[PDB]
């Protein structure tokens, strides 16, 4: 990896940043709030007496928690068509108002409750607009609405005629109860919509979290701060979310950025050896994936720590250097220098008796290369 | 730039080596900061020690010699001076030298001067009594050296009072606070620049991504990328200009340590 | 009469905890040292952009407000009431008395004479401040109850107002009123403008001081 | 950039603190210029005649 | 249509050329100080005794 980073086949001694170490997060915990008013449909879908077809009812469902799944999967409905929107995506959308219309018709008149039909029912009893949005639900109700001798209380406009329902009628002449849900979206600020589940909430693990809208990543930890009892999450200076409140249990939890840091490779040079040591920079050495050694500069793997102190060879940091000495690599604290002890006294002097002539070099750059570019040709 | 997302990384891969250049630029700066300190402080061969007595001709250096009752072993005035001064890919590396090591270099430079005058800066340290070294220095400014020996007590008292006034004048360092302030303030702007759309619908790479489909989202993500890359270039260019100013200052410090501490100017 | 607020009508701009952090905001506030009407005991006022509203007493003469554009039928309006029982928010089309009130036997409520088409219901000395605003079909209400050691004059000091309610109505508003309990056996009105403030946050996360950044050169 | 135009000014707000940075950079080098000539010429305590 | 695609290249290439020209100014200001020190050492160590 070092040879690839440098684009060469011979690396000279040094220390090279080669890549990065990033812990990985597993599972996605989706937190959310409970559900009180889940809407009691069990009044429109559970009535003891429905409404005529020529004077249908009209209930205006309003701000609530609507669960169209208990409807969709109830398997008791003989007809469940959705027009503006396919059924499974109802528990994931929000509108302004839902209206529910209720009535009772024959069995083979359920095909006129649809956008763009004709017939005595859709012509003048109950007409659906041509860009309908809701869903139409219908189920047979022979045992409730049909009575021996004929139930002449269910009329329709044709001016009014009455279905004489009787229990010995072939299907398609037995009474069906119909409910038409119509979702509308005026121009308000919001209203009723599907539900919201909430997985479990762990701690002390890099995780991918969602707190009723707040999407993030990190380790969650028990807090000891105290919000005011209307504040949801806390922010830092420079404006990053660093605390949240759990909606269900209402406790404050800190959000720490998941560990991370550069990876460096320490090599004595390929002309000496092919052994290598690895520094994970400012990462705690317990969360890296022999010699594992913790430094103020990160976690070092592949070098042994000795107690001697030499002159610095390859600089690691915070006073630590490495060398290829003791057929391998090692760590330690660099040496400032020898130790000279001047025999100072209040009446002692040292005077030299000889000298040496020494000559040293000093190298300095004075120029660099003069280059020109031609903007247009480049 | 991207930050976690994966739709961002493939789009940013289209810009070439813009990010490799910036990391090289910042790494050069960080390697230069250790050489600055090596050039100012590691100007001594041996680690010299003062003798256990303190018979220096009436001169008293106790406020600037190291304090043996401390983990850091700093001096009194070095203790006064030290009480007056994770994110989205950002990291702070530690210096190679601890400041225990720096205090240990400075105390050795001090013991070299108090015990050998200027001889340890040109070769091996040759001891000389402190009053006689003070008399050599009076010759260097053109005063005759009996003026020192006949006024030794007065001269030592004046030194001692002037050293005492420095702590009171201390317990100034705005030149050291400015560097810290300018750097922290330039690092705060880079983080604040991440909540700007730069003319996209939003400034958070998920909400753009979970409210549009790819052909539509790539357009906004490229605007976000362009803004965030411009911010990082501004940051790195200013760090390059600000490090060349710190280097010219450490060069002046090295010359002062050579010429005012290891000799008489 | 008219009077001078000093530093009044500061509310928490939103959730999100916070501590010692001179945080800067742009929002609709009541400017410092403003010209607030004085009323004694009342008439139809405007709304036009939010409202500050304080009141002082030991009895309870101030018994809620009524809002809207026409304060009658043919268009919808809000109604917020409090008998000796508890608060009653309500949103219908009404027919409001041009001088609506409630008595104090203790029989009352000559307020309206119509409650049609209701689209929202709800049922269940002293200084009582309120901030009313109406944005994107939501009608927000902040409030605070401080105890004065006077009876009925506007005091001086700092006290931030905490959010109370949120109503997704959709209603248009251009006018509002007040409701009082008659005799049978003092209040102010500020307005809000888009200002920029600097709020000082405590270590518990409460706003303890503020700076209005358009008062004078020092600010 | 905009020159007395509110349509342009609100669009310029979508780039953040670029203009604050630019003014801060230009002001710091105007302060340095007075320091430059104080350091060369005011090297004397009294005005000698 | 090719205008929109040529402009994307023009912007990138201009950015890259201008980055090259900034980093050369910053590197030349450093070579200049080294040559200024070399000129002082030639005066003070070669034509004199320091
Ligand atoms: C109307 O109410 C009845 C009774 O509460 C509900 O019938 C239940 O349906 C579930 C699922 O089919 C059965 O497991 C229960 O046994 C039924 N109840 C009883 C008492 O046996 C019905 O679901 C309600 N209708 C709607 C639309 O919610
Ligand atoms: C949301 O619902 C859960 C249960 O579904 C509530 O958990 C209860 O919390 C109380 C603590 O006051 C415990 O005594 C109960 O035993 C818990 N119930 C269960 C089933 O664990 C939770 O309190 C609800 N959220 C809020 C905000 O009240
Ligand atoms: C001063 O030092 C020089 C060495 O630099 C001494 O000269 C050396 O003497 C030894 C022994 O006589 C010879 O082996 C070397 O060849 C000499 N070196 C050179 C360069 O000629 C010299 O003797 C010393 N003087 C005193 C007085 O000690
Ligand atoms: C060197 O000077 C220090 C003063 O900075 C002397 O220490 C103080 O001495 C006085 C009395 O002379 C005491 O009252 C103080 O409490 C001392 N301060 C300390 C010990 O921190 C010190 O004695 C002088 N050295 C010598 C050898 O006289
Ligand atoms: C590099 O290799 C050459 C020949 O293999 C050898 O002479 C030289 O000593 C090597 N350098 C080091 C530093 O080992
Ligand atoms: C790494 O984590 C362990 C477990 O909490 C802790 O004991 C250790 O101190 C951490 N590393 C450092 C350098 O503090
Ligand atoms: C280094 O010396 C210390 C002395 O405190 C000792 O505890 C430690 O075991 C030594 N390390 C090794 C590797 O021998
Ligand atoms: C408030 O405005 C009215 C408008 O005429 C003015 O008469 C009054 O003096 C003002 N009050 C204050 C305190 O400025
Ligand atoms: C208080 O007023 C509301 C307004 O409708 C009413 O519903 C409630 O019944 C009243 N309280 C009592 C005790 O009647
Ligand atoms: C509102 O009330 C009026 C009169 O009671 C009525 O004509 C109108 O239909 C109602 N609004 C709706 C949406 O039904
Ligand atoms: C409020 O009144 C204005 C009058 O200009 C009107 O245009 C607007 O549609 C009304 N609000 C709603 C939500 O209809
Ligand atoms: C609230 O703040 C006060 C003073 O700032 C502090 O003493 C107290 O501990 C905090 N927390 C409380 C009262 O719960």
């Amino acid at each position: 990896e070092t040879k690839c980073t440098l684009k060469s086949f011979t690396v000279e001694k040094g220390i090279y940043q080669t890549s990065n170490f990033r812990v990985q997060p597993t599972e996605s915990i989706v937190r959310f709030p409970n559900i009180t008013n889940l809407c009691p449909f069990g009044e429109v879908f559970n009535a003891t007496r429905f409404a005529s077809v020529y004077a249908w009812n009209r209930k205006r469902i309003s701000n609530c928690v609507a669960d169209y799944s208990v409807l969709y999967n109830s398997a008791s409905f003989s007809t469940f068509k959705c027009y503006g929107v396919s059924p499974t995506k109802l528990n994931d959308l929000c509108f302004t108002n839902v209206y529910a219309d209720s009535f009772v018709i024959r069995g083979d008149e359920v095909r006129q409750i649809a956008p763009g039909q004709t017939g005595k029912i859709a012509d003048y009893n109950y007409k659906l607009p041509d860009d309908f949005t809701g869903c139409v639900i219908a189920w047979n109700s022979n045992n409730l609405d049909s009575k021996v001798g004929g139930n002449y209380n269910y009329l329709y406009r044709l001016p009014l005629q009455s279905y004489g329902f009787q229990p010995t009628n072939g299907v398609g002449y037995q009474p069906y109860r119909v409910v038409v849900l119509s979702f509308e979206l005026l121009h308000a600020p919001a209203t009723v919509c599907g539900p919201k589940k909430s997985t479990n909430l762990v701690k002390n693990k890099c995780v991918n979290f969602n707190f009723n809208g707040l999407t993030g990543t990190g380790v969650l930890t028990e807090s000891n701060k105290k919000f005011l009892p209307f504040q949801q999450f806390g922010r830092d200076i420079a404006d990053t979310t660093d605390a949240v409140r759990d909606p269900q249990t209402l406790e404050i939890l800190d959000i720490t950025p998941c560990s991370f840091g550069g990876v460096s490779v320490i090599t004595p040079g390929t002309n000496t050896s092919n052994q290598v040591a690895v520094l994970y920079q400012g990462v705690n050495c317990t969360e890296v994936p022999s010699n594992v050694f913790q430094t103020r500069a990160g976690c070092l793997i592949g070098a042994e720590h000795v107690n001697n102190s030499y002159e610095c060879d390859i600089p690691i940091g915070a006073g630590i250097c490495a060398s290829y000495q003791t057929q391998s690599i090692i760590a330690y604290t660099m040496s400032l220098g020898a130790e000279n002890s001047v025999a100072y006294s209040n009446n002692s002097i040292a005077i030299p008796t000889n000298f040496t002539i020494s000559v040293t070099t000093e190298i300095l750059p004075v120029s660099m290369t003069k280059t020109s570019v031609d903007c247009t040709m480049y | 730039i991207c930050g976690d997302s994966t739709e961002c990384s493939n789009l940013l891969l289209q810009y070439g080596s813009f990010c490799t250049q910036l990391n090289r630029a910042l790494t050069g700066i960080a390697v230069e900061q250790d050489k600055n300190t090596q050039e100012v402080f590691a100007q001594v061969k041996q680690i010299y020690k003062t003798p256990p007595i303190k018979d220096f001709g009436g001169f008293n250096f106790s406020q600037i010699l190291p304090d043996p009752s401390k983990p850091s072993k700093r001096s009194f005035i070095e203790d006064l001076l030290f009480n007056k001064v994770k994110f989205n890919g950002l990291t702070v590396l530690p210096p190679l030298l601890t400041d225990e090591m720096i205090a240990q270099y400075t105390s050795a430079l001090l013991a070299g001067t108090i015990t050998s005058g200027w001889t340890f800066g040109a070769g091996a340290a040759l001891q000389i009594p402190f009053a006689m070294q003070m008399a050599y220095r009076f010759n260097g400014i053109g005063v005759t050296q009996n003026v020192l020996y006949e006024n030794q007590k007065l001269i030592a008292n004046q030194f001692n009072s002037a050293i005492g006034k420095i702590q009171d004048s201390l317990s100034a360092l705005g030149k050291l606070q400015d560097v810290v302030n300018q750097n922290a303030q330039a690092l705060n702007t880079l983080v604040k620049q991440l909540s700007s759309n730069f003319g996209a619908i939003s400034s958070v790479l998920n909400d753009i991504l979970s409210r549009l489909d790819p052909p539509e989202a790539e357009v906004q993500i490229d605007r976000l990328i362009t803004g965030r890359l411009q911010s990082l270039q501004t940051y790195v260019t200013q760090q390059l200009i600000r490090a060349a100013e710190i280097r010219a200052s450490a060069n002046l410090a090295a010359t002062k340590m050579s010429e005012c501490v290891l000799g008489q100017s | 009469a008219y009077t001078n607020s000093f530093t009044r009508g500061v509310y928490y701009p939103d959730k999100v905890f916070r501590s010692s952090v001179l945080h800067s905001t742009q929002d609709l506030f009541l400017p410092f040292f403003s010209n607030v009407t004085w009323f004694h005991a009342n008439p139809v006022l405007p709304f036009n952009d939010g409202v500050y509203f304080a009141s002082t007493e030991k009895s309870n003469i101030i018994r809620g407000w009524i809002f809207g554009t026409t304060l009658d039928s043919k268009t919808q309006s809000l109604l917020i009431v409090n008998n000796a029982t508890n608060v009653v928010i309500k949103v219908c089309e009404f027919q409001f008395c041009n001088d609506p009130f409630l008595g104090v036997m203790e029989s009352e409520f000559r307020v309206y004479s119509s409650a049609n088409n209701c689209t929202f219901e709800y049922v269940s000395k002293n200084l009582r401040e309120f901030v009313f605003k109406n944005i994107d079909g939501y009608f927000k209400i902040y409030s605070k109850h401080t105890p004065i050691n006077l009876v009925r004059d506007l005091p001086q000091g700092f006290s931030a107002l905490e959010p109370l309610v949120d109503l997704p109505i959709g209603i248009n508003i251009t006018r509002f009123q007040t409701l009082l309990a008659l005799h049978r056996s003092a209040y102010y009105v500020g307005y809000l403008q888009p200002r920029t403030f600097l709020l000082k946050y405590n270590e518990n996360g409460t706003i303890t001081d503020a700076v209005d950044c358009a008062l004078d050169p020092l600010s």
